[PDB]
C-alpha cells in the first residue's frame, strides 16, 4: 500500500536549485513526518531536515545553513524541499522517507527511525 | 589592665573580628553614596579630542 | 565524515558473529537512547534495523540485536549467511534538533 | 512540622496527607459561597511538561543590567499539559463524593 | 501558519535602550501570547504591547 514517489533525475549548474518532489501514498499524509536524507554515489549517508506536513515549520542540517527552502502540500499529500546555492560536491542520491508519528504532546521531532523509503533521485552536477 | 598570671591561645588567621569589620565598612561605605546622583545620564556618545 | 564513526570493514566466514560499533560523543549518543541500524544492498535505498536501541521492526528475527554504552553502541550481526553482505549504517539523535550518521561499513566477503 | 508553601489555586501540589480517610471543611456548609476544602488520603499523581525546547536569550538594557527572553525555539513546538491518571481520579473522586453525601 | 491549526506563540521586536543612552538599537524576542495586548485605536494589528 504505502509507496512514496519522487520527480526524476535532474541535471544542474553549479549554484542552482533543486527543486526534489516526494508524493505520498498509503497513509495518512498529516500524521507522520516527512524526512530527507542525502547519500553520494557510493557513499554513505547523511542527513537533511524535517517538515511538519500539517504545520509546516523545519529546522535542517548546519552544513546547509547558507540556504535551504521547504514546502508542505496538504491537499496533493506531496512535500518538496530546494537545496540552493548547489556545488559540486553536492552532487548525490536524495531519498525522502516516513518518520515517527506527529504526537500531539511529545517531540517527536527527532527521532531517526523511519520505515519507509521513496525510491531514490539524483541530480548532476557539471 | 595588666592581668597576673594569664595564657591564652592566639590564632589570628581565623580571627573574625575581620569578616566583622569587612561587612561592617561594606554595609556602611555603600550605605553612605544612596543620596547622592547615580550618574546614569553621562552613558553617551563623546565625540572628543583633537590630535595629541 | 561527521562526528559519529563507525568501523571501515569487517570481515568473518559464515556462521560467525559479529559486533559492528558505533561512537559518538557524551553530547548525542552518551545522553540520548535514540539509536538506529540501516540495511542497504547497493542501488537500492536502504532498509531500517533497530528502529529504538533494541526493539524490533519486523519479521527481521533475533539476529541482529543491539546494545548501547555510554558513547558507544553495536549492532549484533549474528548467526551469520552470506548472503547478508551489504553495507550497514548508524545512526543517532543528535544536538539542537539534528540528526546524523554513522561513517557505515561493508559486510564479509569471505 | 514543615509547611509547604506552594502556590496553587485549584489543587493544592505537593501537599501533606490526610492520615485516616478523605476530610471535608467548611465554616458552614449552608453558605454556598464559602469555600470548601477537600482533604485526600491517597495521593493523585499529576505529572506535567512543556516539551518545546525553549531557549534563553540575553537582551541587555540601559547601564549594565540585563533582561532576559524567549529565543528561537529548536524543534517543533508541541502543546503544554498535565496529565492525571484516569482510574485513580475516578475513584477519588468518587470517595470525595461519598464523603459529600455524609453531609448530604 | 494554517489560521490557528498549530500551538502558536508569537514573535516580536522592539527598540532598546542600550548601553548608550541616546544611540538606541533594535532587538528581537519572543512572548507569550496572553502577555502581548492590541495597541491600535482602529483595528489596525500590526503594533502591540506588553500588556502592563
Ligand atoms: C501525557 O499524556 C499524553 C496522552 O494524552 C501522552 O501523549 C501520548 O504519548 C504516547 C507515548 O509517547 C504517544 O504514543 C505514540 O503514539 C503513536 C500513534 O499511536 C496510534 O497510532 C499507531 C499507528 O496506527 C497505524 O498502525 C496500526 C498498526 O500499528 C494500524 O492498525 C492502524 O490502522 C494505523 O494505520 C495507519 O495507516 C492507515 C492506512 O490506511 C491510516 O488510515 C492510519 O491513520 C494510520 O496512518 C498505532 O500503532 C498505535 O497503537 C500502538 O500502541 C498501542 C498502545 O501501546 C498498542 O496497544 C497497539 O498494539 C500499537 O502497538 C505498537 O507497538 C508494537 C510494539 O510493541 C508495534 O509492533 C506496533 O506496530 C505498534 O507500533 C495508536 O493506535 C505511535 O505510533 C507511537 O509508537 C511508535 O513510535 C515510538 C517512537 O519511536 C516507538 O517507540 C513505538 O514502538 C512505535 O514505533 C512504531 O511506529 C513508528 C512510526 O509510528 C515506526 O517508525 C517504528 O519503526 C515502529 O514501527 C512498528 O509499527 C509500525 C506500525 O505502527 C509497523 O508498520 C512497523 O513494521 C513496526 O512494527 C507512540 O506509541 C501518543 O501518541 C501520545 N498521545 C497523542 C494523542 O499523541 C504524553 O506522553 C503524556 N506525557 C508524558 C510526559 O508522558
Ligand atoms: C523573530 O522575528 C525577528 C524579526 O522580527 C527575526 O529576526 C530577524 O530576522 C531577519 C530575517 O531572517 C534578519 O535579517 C537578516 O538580514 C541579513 C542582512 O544583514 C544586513 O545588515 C547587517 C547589519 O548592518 C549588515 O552587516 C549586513 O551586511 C547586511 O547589510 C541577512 O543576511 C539574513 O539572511 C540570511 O539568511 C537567509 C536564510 O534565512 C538567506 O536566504 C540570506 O541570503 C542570508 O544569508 C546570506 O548571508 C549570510 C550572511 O548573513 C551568508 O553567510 C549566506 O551564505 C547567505 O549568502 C537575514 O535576512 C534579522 O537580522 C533578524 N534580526 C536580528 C536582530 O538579527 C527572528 O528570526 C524571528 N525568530 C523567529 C523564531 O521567528
Ligand atoms: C534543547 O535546547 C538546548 C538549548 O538550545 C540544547 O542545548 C544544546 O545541546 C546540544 C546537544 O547536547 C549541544 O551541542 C553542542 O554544542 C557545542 C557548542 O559549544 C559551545 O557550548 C559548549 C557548552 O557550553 C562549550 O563547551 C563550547 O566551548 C562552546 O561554548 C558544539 O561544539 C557541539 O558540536 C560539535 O560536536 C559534535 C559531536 O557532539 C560534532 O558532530 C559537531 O560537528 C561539532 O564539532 C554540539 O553541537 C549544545 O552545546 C547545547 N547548548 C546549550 C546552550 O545547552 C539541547 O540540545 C536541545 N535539545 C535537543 C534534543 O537538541
Amino acid at each position: 500500500e504505502v509507496q512514496l514517489v519522487e520527480s526524476g533525475p535532474e541535471l544542474k549548474e553549479p549554484g542552482a536549485s533543486v527543486k526534489v518532489s516526494c508524493k505520498a501514498s498509503g497513509y495518512t499524509f498529516t500524521d507522520y513526518y516527512i524526512h530527507w536524507v542525502r547519500q553520494a554515489p557510493g557513499q554513505g549517508l547523511e542527513w537533511m531536515a524535517w517538515i511538519n506536513p500539517t504545520t509546516g515549520r523545519s529546522s535542517f542540517a548546519r552544513g546547509f545553513q547558507g540556504r535551504v527552502t521547504m514546502t508542505r502540500e496538504t491537499s496533493v499529500s506531496t512535500a518538496y524541499m530546494e537545496l540552493r546555492r548547489l556545488r559540486s560536491d553536492d552532487t548525490a542520491v536524495y531519498y525522502c522517507a516516513k518518520a515517527g508519528y506527529i504526537a500531539l504532546y511529545v517531540d517527536y521531532s527527532g527521532y531517526p527511525n523511519f520505515n519507509s523509503w521513496g525510491q531514490g533521485t539524483l541530480v548532476t552536477v557539471s | 589592665l595588666v592581668l597576673g598570671n594569664v595564657t591564652e591561645n592566639f590564632n589570628m588567621w581565623k580571627n573574625d573580628m575581620v569578616d566583622q569589620m569587612h561587612e561592617d565598612i561594606i554595609s556602611l561605605w555603600d550605605q553612605s553614596l544612596k543620596p547622592c546622583v547615580k550618574l546614569t545620564p553621562l552613558c553617551v556618545t563623546l565625540i572628543c579630542s583633537n590630535a595629541t | 565524515q561527521s562526528a559519529l564513526t563507525q568501523p571501515a570493514s569487517v570481515s568473518g566466514s559464515p556462521g560467525q558473529s559479529i559486533t559492528i560499533s558505533c561512537t559518538g560523543t557524551s553530547y548525542d549518543v552518551g545522553s540520548y537512547n535514540l539509536v538506529s541500524w540501516y540495511q542497504q544492498h547497493p542501488g537500492k535505498a536502504p532498509k531500517l534495523i533497530i528502529y529504538e536501541v533494541s526493539q524490533w521492526p519486523s519479521g527481521v528475527s533475533k539476529r541482529f540485536s543491539g546494545s548501547k554504552s555510554g558513547n558507544t553502541a553495536s549492532l549484533t550481526i549474528s548467526g551469520l549467511q552470506a548472503e547478508d553482505e551489504a553495507h550497514y549504517y548508524c545512526c543517532s539523535y543528535a544536538g539542537s534538533s539534528t540528526v546524523i550518521f554513522g561513517g557505515g561499513t561493508s559486510l564479509t566477503v569471505l | 512540622h514543615g509547611i509547604r508553601p506552594v502556590v496553587s489555586t485549584q489543587l493544592l501540589l505537593n501537599g501533606s496527607l490526610a492520615e485516616k480517610e478523605i476530610v471535608i471543611r467548611s465554616e458552614n456548609l449552608t453558605n454556598n459561597a464559602k469555600i470548601i476544602i477537600v482533604h485526600l488520603h491517597t495521593p493523585v499523581e499529576i505529572v506535567c511538561t512543556r516539551p518545546n525546547n525553549n531557549t534563553r536569550k540575553s537582551v541587555r538594557i540601559g547601564p549594565g543590567q540585563t533582561f532576559y527572553a524567549t529565543g528561537d525555539i529548536i524543534g517543533d513546538i508541541k502543546q503544554a499539559h498535565c496529565n492525571i491518571s484516569e482510574e485513580k481520579w475516578n475513584d477519588t473522586l468518587q470517595k470525595v463524593g461519598i464523603e459529600l453525601q455524609k453531609h448530604f | 501558519v494554517k489560521n490557528g491549526t498549530v500551538e502558536e506563540m508569537k514573535n516580536c521586536s522592539f527598540n532598546t535602550t542600550t548601553e548608550i543612552r541616546d544611540k538606541e538599537k533594535k532587538e528581537y524576542a519572543l512572548f507569550y501570547k496572553p502577555d502581548i495586548v492590541p495597541l491600535s485605536e482602529t483595528n489596525n494589528t500590526s503594533e502591540y504591547r506588553l500588556i502592563n
